[PDB]
């Protein structure tokens, strides 16, 4: 925010923000796939029990 | 529509644009960061000097 002037300050902090949103999106997608795998494994324990 | 009008020295015409530092753009006339309009500048050496 400090050095770059206002017209392209955004042309940079949107880059940062969408990059971090992409990182969060990747983490969330990985967690949804892993949770599906666990739920597949969790239902093989309810049946075994 | 509105119309601000004034006269400045040449070297300072760069400070008018949105978000700049210096004497003119911080002590005399400051444009909002989120400007929406135009700016005009024509040499007036004979008329105004």
């Amino acid at each position: 925010f400090s050095r770059l002037d206002p017209p392209e300050a955004e042309v940079q902090i949107d880059r940062l923000i969408t990059g971090r949103l992409q990182s969060l999106q990747t983490y969330v997608t990985q967690q949804l796939i892993r949770a599906a795998e666990i739920r597949a494994s969790a239902n093989l324990a309810a049946t075994k029990m | 529509v509105y119309a601000d009008s004034f006269v400045i020295r040449g070297d300072e015409v760069r400070q008018i644009a949105p978000g700049q530092t210096g004497n003119i753009a911080d002590y005399n006339y400051k444009l909002p960061d989120d400007f929406t309009g135009c700016v005009i500048a024509w040499n007036s050496n004979k008329l105004d000097s």
